[PDB]
RNA sequence: CUUUUUCGUGAGCUGAGCUGUGAGCUAGGCAAUAGUUCUUUAACAACAAAAAAGAGCACAAACUGUAGACGACUUUUUUGCCUCAGGGUGCUGUAAACAUGAAAGUAAACUUUACGAUCUGUUGAGGCUUAUCCCUAGUGGUAAAGUGU
RNA sequence: AGCGUACCAACAACCGCAUCAGGUCUCCAAGGUUAACAGCCUCUGGUUAAAUAGAAAAAAGUAGGUAAGGGAAGUCGGCAA
RNA sequence: UUGUGUUGAAGCGAAAUACGUGAGUUUUCGUGGAACAUCUCCCUAGUGCAGAUCUUGGUGGAAGUAGCAACUAUUCAAAU
RNA sequence: UCUGAUGGAGGAUCGAGUUGAUACUGACGUGCAAAUCGUUCAUUUCAAUCACGUUUAGGGGCGAAAGACUAAUCGAAAAG
């Protein structure tokens, strides 16, 4: 169990995708960032962090978003993504 | 019948097969003719592909349309650190072709170069080269001697450096340069005494000589036959698509012709290309290596914001006019003409007065980002 | 096979004695037998068992993009790489907010208060910049070890 | 008094051999821009379903965009744009 | 006319130191589970198949292939 | 005779819808479809369009006439 607070580039994973896939695209990215990191083959991510990758709609996500992965015990383990809400992005890097 | 109107094929039939190339890297069909007379020296190198620049020079051609102005002209720039020698083969003659007699390596050899031997050099235990390089000199003295006794022909074994190199890649590039010179005994000396040490550009080459580079070009996949082969594409009213050859040949003989292009692989080729004349040989250890003495700026090769997709040249390299085959960070074979040139393009001192070095992102103003900072003054 | 012995090669011993071996000389006495032939089982190479003596990689995986329809190919797997950040280099063109700031003019009070496209200052700002840009022993990470020989 | 009264009316309930991009009569009819029951966007109502999905993304096809300089020299013909 | 069948008939599969020149005939083993021959002579016919774009039925290679493309578009979480 | 209004005629004009079908000789052509799809095009106060009802039946009908149409069948329907 551990808790990673880490910013994922959205646009340089949706870069190649066309209007209509970039937000679910990038909603597919961050689940399997999320659980190559936790190396966690079960990670879930919370609603309000779709919410937030679809705010502006399917053509275009945030460039960057600011997340935070829970482990949790109940194969057994499996991973939380939750949206970080913050005033910038800059000089925010990867903390365990 | 005959046809109508006459026209030249698509495309050369001496390139063929159009397909994918066996290795990456560049490999001499054949090295220049051995001159008894000249002293040893080293026919190749290996270098790779940097970028490309332009530079000015004053043309000295009399009666040209040009001759007394500062031209530009597109330059490649082939970072060229100092390989090893490591190794000797000898080959001689026999009706069946070029023989292996023997081949002896060096005392040491880098792990750069043991990593071209394995798929998985990480998780072996690296046991290549290790108990081979402690035979002894009486062994290896003797099969020296039968080389100089048999051989006709002499190459050293040398790898490039990698790490010196902005390059991912860690496992060298070994390749043999053919030792073209003196007699048998002189060339089996010459190599002898820089059998470990390194070979840098300036012993194989000199500045204004004409060279040729053998390389693999840029892939591009599998290609129409109008990218590939030049064909002309059929009027718009052409009903299942006009990217096309319309007739593939005549109906006798009952079959496809392998002069006929098709689709296909097109790039990733095999080219050897001649003349490209070396237009400055940039030293490593100087700090001017891109000035001029019409420039007396103190900045080197390496254009402002690096190299696009390739890095930055911190080692020796050389100046290459005009183009290469082959992608950024491509290893590019140079190779000594197959016989001198003397043509007045090929003797002649190239002297040029600028060398430029703005970013090649975008569309760079200044040479420097010192000049960059002066221009705009403090900002925020 | 026994005896008389001569001359050439190998082991061990110390250019050299001896033993084995090959070729001989003298003398001697000792054998073959299956009913008339049915291939004259005769060579070579291999293999199995038993005795006697000594003698590591590759795939996959993750990464890469000099590669690519898929295979294949180029790479890396702890001075590496991926990630994010910082810096560089560029692209666009000056962000939001604030200002008894401006603004063609207008209206409402006994010299001020409201409306106002747009403009100005803070502001060559702000945003973006590899996903196939460059640099950094900067942050965090680098996962089970499955298959074949 | 007797008879009809459910439901579809196509979007899979009809006819096209089908749960077929076809065909098939009538009525109601919001806001913005506007000449407008046009086009485009929206409120009420309805839907997020289509004989499939995921990945990659080359050739080629198909439905399109954009092209320096020239401007019909193309072609039977300015077809197409 | 004179025979074989539940101690296994017809049929069928594989066969045979079998006979024939050949259409065939006759046997063996297996399977089968109820009928079957008659070559002693003769009578009788809807009596013999490789084909007819033959008829009906079954089954292939093509091939895990063409394809499952109009109607802009899906996503997160939960329940069953 | 001239000028300005008013007025609102016409097998008048543009144009959605409807009704059709010019071109791409586009797609498709083992189609979505035994005639569809896209763009383009013709048509909209009248010889206009639609529904239901009703009449005309096969050497017959019906035809602003193409031997057209008469239930995917027409230089003589379909069924026996």
């Amino acid at each position: 169990p551990v808790t990673k607070f880490i910013t994922i580039n959205l646009s340089k994973l949706t870069h190649k995708v066309c209007y209509k896939r970039k937000a679910p695209r990038a909603i597919k990215e961050i689940r399997s960032i999320a659980g190559k990191l936790m190396h966690t083959k079960d990670v879930r991510l919370d609603v309000k962090l779709n919410k937030f990758i679809w705010s502006k709609g399917v053509r275009n996500p945030p460039k960057r978003v600011r997340v935070k992965l829970e482990r949790k015990r109940n194969e057994k383990m499996y991973t939380i993504v939750e949206h970080v809400m913050v005033d910038s992005y800059k000089g925010l890097v990867n903390e365990c | 019948s005959h046809r109508k109107f006459e026209r030249p094929r698509h495309g050369s039939l001496g390139f063929l097969p159009r397909k994918r190339c066996k290795r990456l890297r560049g490999k001499i069909r054949s090295f220049p003719k051995d001159d008894k007379e000249k002293p040893p020296h080293f026919t190749a190198f290996m270098g790779y592909k940097a970028g490309m620049t332009h530079i000015v020079r004053e043309v000295d051609k009399p009666g040209s349309k040009l001759h007394k102005k500062e031209i530009v002209e597109a330059c490649t720039i082939i970072e060229c650190a100092p390989m090893v020698v490591v190794g000797i083969v000898g080959y001689r003659e026999t009706p069946k072709g070029l023989r292996i007699l023997s081949t002896v390596w060096a005392n040491h050899v880098s792990d750069e170069f043991r990593r071209r031997y394995y798929k998985n050099w990480y998780k072996s235990e690296k046991k290549a080269f290790t108990k081979s390089l402690n035979v002894p000199e009486a062994t290896k003295n003797c099969l020296l001697k039968r080389i100089e006794k048999y051989c006709t022909v002499l190459r050293a074994i040398c790898h490039t450096q990698p790490s010196k190199t902005p390059l991912r890649m860690k496992k060298a590039h070994i390749m043999e340069v053919q030792i073209n010179g003196g007699s048998m005994k002189e060339k089996l000396e010459f190599v002898k005494e820089m059998l470990e040490k390194n070979l840098p550009v300036s012993t194989v080459f000199n500045p204004n000589e004409m060279i040729d580079v053998i390389s693999v070009t840029k892939g591009h996949g599998t290609k129409g036959v109008v990218s590939r082969y030049g064909v002309k594409r059929l009027p718009r009213k052409t009903h299942r698509g006009l990217r096309k050859v319309a007739c593939i040949g005549a109906w006798h003989p009952a079959r496809v012709q392998f002069q006929i292009p098709r689709h296909g692989q097109k790039g990733y080729f095999h080219r050897t290309e001649r003349n490209k004349k070396i237009y400055r040989i940039g030293l490593k250890t100087d700090k001017n290596s891109a000035s001029t003495d019409a420039d007396i700026t103190e900045k080197k090769i390496t254009p402002m914001g690096g190299f696009p997709h390739y890095g930055v040249v911190n080692e020796d390299f050389l100046l290459l006019k005009g183009c290469v085959a082959g992608t950024k960070k491509r290893p590019i074979t140079l190779r000594k003409n197959i016989v001198p040139q003397v043509s007045r393009d090929a003797l002649a001192q190239v002297s040029l007065k600028f060398i430029d070095t703005s970013s090649k992102i975008g569309h760079g103003r200044f040479q420097t980002s010192e000049e960059k900072v002066k221009y705009y003054g403090p900002l925020k």
